[PDB]
RNA sequence: CGGUCCGGCCGGGAACUCAAAGGAGACUGCCAGUGAUAAACUGGAGGAAGGUGGGGAUGACGUCAAGUCAUCAUGGCCCUUACGACCAGGGCUACACACGUGCUACAAUGGCGCAUACAAAGAGAAGCGACCUCGCGAGAGCAAGCGGACCUCAUAAAGUGCGUCGUAGUCCGGAUUGGAGUCUGCAACUCGACUCCAUGAAGUCGGAAUCGCUAGUAAUCGUGGAUCAGAAUGCCACGGUG
């Protein structure tokens, strides 16, 4: 009865699975205080259930690879949101609304050749 | 200063490699020397007969050269002779046994190899470089090419001004990735110097 | 690159690889620990007593078309120049320009 | 069982190759496991494409090694060594791991 | 407070304080006040004078200020009689180590001399 | 420097150069281009006119010289000033 | 830019307070990249301000933030052999980021130890109407009056 | 799921992440308004993505007699018992000075100590080199595994939690110099890198002047590779925070 949402960020990948329950959030066997120490990351994962009024409503298991902590909390809010269009799918209308049906795909960019970073150039003289 | 290598550029999507093997880091460079040493063996061997394209591809230990020529005739001799004298030297370069097949270039006139190299053997027995560029251009388009560009460069007629010249009949779309040009270049080593030699020919596009 | 500095690395591989079981014995006894002194002491006297073209740390990586000294690349024994032209006449198997 | 390891640098080159031998080990033997494709190695290059003097032109290559895995689960006798006697075409190096 | 025959300053730590030795540093302060079986954290103040004395016998056990200061410039001196490479960059006042004399040595140059 | 498990560094046309002139007893310079070997303590007493590119220059032979390499009594750059 | 006006980007809010202000001043705070350490010094500086005056952390803060933004700044023109100074009414944006930009500016010059401290001294002062930050905000009502001929 | 040494570990399962291969997807395609019923533009609708979605490669005719005869090739000139060839040592690293490009700093948004969390992309056989032992340490010894989604390089750091320093030329800064060493390599004097102990310069944000950058950007943080016996603060790439 576990309902599925996969979530992706710069280069993190959130498995989220749904359950109805009390709001029991587990992240990699770990509690959402132990795993992000960041409150702007404990935000971003209760954003949606907090959008809709589902955080007691339902207990979640959640493994998330590769990234860093804002990079694993927007893929989490992203799987969330996938699995709960794939819970009601009547809720898509206020998800996208709210941005967070959109993956965003702002990768890095490439150093290039030349230039030191992506867009930095080096230090100009005319003499 | 400008212009990327067209085949070099079309390499993954029209266009084949002329050495199409496998090696790991260890074999790599030496059997790259050894398609070197036979590309150079083959092109002073065969100058006189009209090559383009060496194609070495090597399974199993055992090196298979396809040469693509003009005419096969004087490149065979006797059947077995003269490919068999090549094939000797080359199973003596590369080292393992060697294998020679043929393939013929239909219509010489449009193969930019070719038409560079009989551009550089007029030059070099001293023609007028414009009656070359004309000739080159009108076999072609009468061959049927959809497009030549040729180009020569430097110490024309023994002037000490080196300038460069190039004519262009139909269209050749460079930028365009999937047109079928087929580029390449000669030199000419004249008494007065090097003259280069750059023929562009466009067939058309490869729709993949 | 010259005839002679060609010529130079052709004797420097021959030499390395002509002396290379007896250099490497030499390093095993002054490397060993548990070797007596003096034995040491004659070993790295030997040692010195061969001919210095016989390091491969003395050769140097040149160009197997052009003996150029500087742009080697190891994996095509090849300087970058006629990387460029092999790569663009597509004589290199698999190699093309990348974008990413 | 026999382990098949295929490097190439043309991914059409190796799934031809790689479907040919499934054909093969499918009429032969039993039991191919799968075609199963493996990470591409990619080893970039990065010259300097101007003969004296210009640091920032350069050019920038790639080499794409393509790997495929396909594992034979009960090898016959003939489903071996024929498949052994049968070859494919160069620039694919196939690597066998029996057992 | 005083130890090897200068003062020490009572209100910083007594790593610190001890390393105002010349001759002493963050690790051997740190031996010194293992040697001595005292805590790091504690001042030079609310120090008994036992454990005062431990120090001393503990830094009499190196080589400090006076000694310290002879050693050295007889090793330099050392090189000044020798006449080595290392003696003459003593001597010429540029750098010993194989440094750069064409830019940035500054250090043993000290200022920039103008050219008059 | 170097380990000293391998102990010092001399050459052995040097070293012989050394055995001769002790078993010798003879006090003439030895001119020598190792600039790379280890003064020995039985080195010690003798003129050894090290190279330094383009002569020979004499060194005595000190106590003091042990410890060092022959090279360091041979300054290769002459510098006198620019005014 | 000469082609567009263009269309911001959206910032989120503060997780404390839920506040586009704060996380807005946080960033303008922010250096290195470091959001957590301005975030932190902003909910101490936050923490003893309400401690210092007894009001909300976010009314304080806006009381603070109101008496240093200002209505009309200067802009060069130079039309004529000179340098002309024209004022103009500034926008509720820039008054509001102009005035986080002058505390911060000023909880940098101050001379307390923790950052947190200078910035809530420098917010309380702000909100008891003196200090640089306020004195920016009258300097260049001071240059705007002082100029306003040129319109 | 069933079982556990709680480790996908072990039977297994193939969904999921991922790995590639192929294909779909976005086209002003739709809706409205403007427009000269045209081109087109603005807006919103859906949609992962909206107007060139983002990034790259791709550089027209020509210009500067631009650069390179020292990658190579080559006309012509010159040397040919030397302007050619071999070896040792030295030099290319000098030093009254001037400039360019960088690195590290002047600290408290920090130096410290202890504990702890999250990456991507790469390289590896004359190579990468676990584990274990010894050493304060750089490292040494024995030594598995790996031509490598398996093994190794290799613990990411910034961060977070607690304590600490408390505005000082400081527990900032790390130059310089002395001593003791390791490793590479015939060989570290000129002329290597690194470690340990000690030493603790200038520097408290920079004159006139001037540079880069419009979003995953700058800024900052670490990681890897090429070259290479050894030898980067450079170069080329990678992700984190933002
Ligand atoms: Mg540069
Ligand atoms: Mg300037
Ligand atoms: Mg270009
Ligand atoms: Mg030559
Ligand atoms: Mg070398
Ligand atoms: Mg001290
Ligand atoms: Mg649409
Ligand atoms: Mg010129
Ligand atoms: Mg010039
Ligand atoms: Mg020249
Ligand atoms: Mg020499
Ligand atoms: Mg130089
Ligand atoms: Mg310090
Ligand atoms: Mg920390
Ligand atoms: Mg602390
Ligand atoms: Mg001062
Ligand atoms: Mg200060
Ligand atoms: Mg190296
Ligand atoms: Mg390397
Ligand atoms: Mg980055």
């Amino acid at each position: 009865n576990q309902y599925y949402g996969t979530g992706r960020r710069k280069s993190s990948a959130a498995r989220v699975f749904i359950k109805p329950g009390n709001g029991k959030i587990v992240i990699n066997q770990r509690s959402l205080e132990q795993y992000f120490g960041r409150e702007t990351a404990r935000m971003v994962v209760r954003q949606p259930l907090e959008l809709v009024d589902m955080v007691e409503k339902l207990d979640l298991y959640i493994t998330v690879k590769g990234g860093g902590i804002s990079g694993q909390a927007g893929a989490i809010r992203h799987g969330i949101t996938r699995a709960l269009m794939e819970y009601d799918e009547s809720l898509r209308s206020e998800l996208r609304k709210a941005g967070f049906v959109t993956r965003d795909a702002r990768q890095v960019e490439r150093k290039k050749v030349g230039l030191r970073k992506a867009r930095r150039r080096p230090q100009f003289s005319k003499r | 200063g400008q212009k990327v290598h067209p085949n070099g550029i079309r390499l993954g999507i029209v266009k084949p490699w002329n050495s199409t093997w496998f090696a790991n880091t260890k074999e790599f460079a030496d059997n790259l020397d050894s398609d070197f040493k036979v590309r150079q063996y083959l092109t002073k061997e065969l100058a006189k007969a009209s090559v383009s394209r060496i194609v070495i591809e090597r399974p199993a230990k055992s090196i298979r050269v396809t040469i693509h020529t003009a005419r096969p005739g004087i490149v065979i001799g006797k059947k077995g002779e003269d490919v068999e004298k090549l094939r000797k030297v080359v199973a003596d370069i590369a080292g393992v046994p060697a294998q020679i097949n043929i393939a013929e270039v239909r219509k010489p006139e449009l193969d930019a190899k070719l038409v560079a190299d009989s551009i550089t053997s007029q030059l070099e027995r001293r023609v007028m470089f414009r009656r070359a560029m004309k000739r080159a251009v009108q076999n072609a388009m009468r061959l049927g090419a959809k497009g030549i560009k040729v180009e020569v460069s430097g110490r024309l007629g023994g002037a000490e001004i080196a300038r460069t010249e190039w004519y262009r009949e139909g269209r050749v779309p460079l930028h365009t990735l999937r047109a079928d040009i087929d580029y390449n270049t000669s030199e000419a080593h004249t008494t007065y110097g090097v003259i280069g030699v750059k023929v562009w020919i466009f067939k058309g596009e490869i729709l993949g | 690159a010259k005839q002679s500095m060609k010529a130079r690395e052709v004797k420097r591989v021959a030499l390395a690889d002509k002396y290379f079981a007896k250099r490497a014995e030499l390093k095993a006894i002054i490397s060993d620990v548990n070797a007596s002194d003096e034995d040491r002491w004659n070993a790295v006297l030997k040692l010195q007593t061969l001919p210095r073209d016989s390091s491969p740390s003395r050769q140097r990586n040149r160009c197997r078309q052009t003996g150029r000294p500087h742009g080697f690349l190891r994996k095509f024994g090849l300087s970058r120049i006629k990387v460029r032209e092999a790569a663009m006449r597509g004589e290199i198997p698999g190699l093309k320009k990348a974008s990413w | 069982r026999i382990r098949i390891r295929l490097k190439a640098f043309d991914h059409r080159l190796i799934d031809q190759a790689t479907a040919e031998i499934v054909e093969t080990a499918k009429r032969t033997g039993a039991q191919v496991r799968g075609p199963i494709p493996l990470p591409t190695r990619k080893e970039r290059f990065t010259v300097l494409i101007s003969p004296h003097v210009n640091k920032d032109a350069r050019d920038q290559y790639e080499i794409r090694t393509h790997l495929r895995l396909v594992d034979i689960v009960e090898p016959t006798e003939k489903t071996v060594d024929a498949l052994m006697r049968l070859d494919l075409a160069a620039g694919v190096d196939v690597q066998i791991s029996l057992g | 407070a005083r130890i090897a025959g200068i003062n020490i300053p009572d209100h910083k730590h007594a790593v610190i304080a001890l390393t105002s030795i010349y001759g002493v540093g963050k690790t051997r302060s740190k031996a010194i006040l293992a040697a001595a079986g005292i805590a790091e954290d504690v001042k030079i103040s609310e120090l008994s004078e036992g454990q005062i004395d431990t120090l001393r016998d503990e830094v009499a056990k190196f080589v400090v200020e006076g000694d310290l200061r002879r050693e050295i410039s007889m090793s330099i001196k050392r090189l000044m009689d020798l006449g080595c490479y290392r003696g003459l960059r003593h001597r010429r006042g540029l750098p010993v180590r194989g440094q750069r004399t064409k830019t940035n040595a500054r250090t043993r140059k000290g200022p920039r001399k103008p050219i008059k | 420097p170097r380990s000293l498990k391998k102990g010092p560094f001399i050459d052995l046309h040097l070293l012989k150069k050394v055995e001769k002139a002790v078993e010798s007893g003879d006090k003439k310079p030895l001119r020598t281009w190792s600039r790379r070997s280890t003064i020995f303590p039985n080195m010690i007493g003798l003129t050894i006119a090290v190279h330094n590119g383009r002569q020979h220059v004499p060194v005595f032979v000190t106590d003091e010289m042990v410890g060092h390499k022959l090279g360091e009594f041979a300054p290769t750059r002459t510098y006198r000033g620019h005014a | 830019p000469r082609r567009r006006v263009i269309g911001q980007r959206k910032i989120l809010p503060d997780p404390k307070f839920g506040s586009e202000l704060l996380a807005k001043f946080v960033n303008i705070l922010m250096v290195d990249g470091k959001k957590s350490t301005a975030e932190s010094i902003v909910y101490s500086a936050l923490e003893t301000l309400a401690q210092r005056s007894g009001k909300s952390e976010l009314e304080a803060f806006e009381v603070a933030l109101e008496n240093v933004r200002p209505t009309v700044e200067v802009k060069s023109r130079r039309v004529g052999g000179s340098t002309y100074q024209v004022p103009v009414e500034v926008r509720p944006v820039r008054r509001n980021a102009l005035a986080m930009r002058w505390i911060v500016e000023a909880a940098r010059k101050r001379g307390d130890k923790s950052m947190a401290l200078r910035l809530a001294n420098e917010l309380s002062d702000a909100a008891e109407n003196k200090g640089t930050a306020v004195k920016k905000r009258e300097d260049v009502h001071r240059m705007a009056e002082a100029n306003k001929a040129f319109a």
